[PDB]
């Protein structure tokens, strides 16, 4: 029963260590998306105003 | 009845049987008993840790 307990604990900790890395990688992906679209709009709106 | 020199002849045989029993009979047996007791209780400890 204790050799089942070790297996289960290690497996679930590996799962959670994968999940955390996935979550934070997607967080950095979202950061990149936000920043690049902000860079694009910073020119779209400037060109709009300078044509107005 | 007849108080007799045997009152001494017994006491010798007494103090001998006490010592050989002490040094060379009791620890050998109680060590095995305590070994089986501790090594049954360790399984209960293992079950508790498995749950914990």
């Amino acid at each position: 029963d204790l050799d089942l307990a070790k297996a289960s604990a290690t497996d679930q900790l590996k799962k959670a260590k994968a999940e955390a890395q996935v979550i934070i990688e997607q967080a950095n992906k979202r950061r990149s998306q936000i920043l690049d679209e902000a860079k694009a709009e910073a020119e779209q709106e400037r060109t709009k105003i300078v044509a107005q | 009845m007849n108080l007799n020199a045997t009152i001494l002849g017994q006491a010798i045989a007494f103090v001998l049987f006490v010592l050989f029993a002490m040094k060379y009979v009791w620890p050998p047996l109680m060590a095995a008993i305590e070994k089986r007791q501790k090594e049954i209780a360790d399984g209960l400890a293992s079950a508790e840790r498995a749950h914990k």
